């Protein structure tokens, strides 16, 4: 339990976090920052979208 | 899940009449992008992004 516990890294950046799925995320349902996610090529953005 | 190789060896080939016009150059074409990886974007792209 407690090593668990300290193996735990809360998510700082977004490479992390997207790595992870136990925690979602979204974005406005409109708005450019959809279409900056669909426009950007990046390993970290592509999979973002 | 997927576990182990392949057992056997095949592959997907584009269809072309016998002798066409399209039948030299697709075959090139299709080749030529194996070599940067435009062709190898595609496939991993859509079977391990969304």
């Amino acid at each position: 339990f407690l090593t668990v516990e300290r193996m735990v890294s809360p998510i700082e950046s977004a490479e992390d976090l997207s790595k992870q799925t136990e925690i979602a995320y979204g974005t406005l349902d409109s708005g450019s920052t959809k279409e900056f996610f669909r426009r950007s090529k990046i390993a970290v953005f592509d999979k973002m979208w | 899940m997927k576990v182990g190789g392949n057992l056997d060896s095949k592959g997907y080939d584009i269809a072309t009449p016998k002798g066409s016009s399209l039948g030299t150059p697709v075959n090139l074409a299709v080749l030529k992008l194996s070599e940067q990886g435009v062709l190898d974007k595609l496939k991993n792209k859509w079977w391990y992004d969304k």
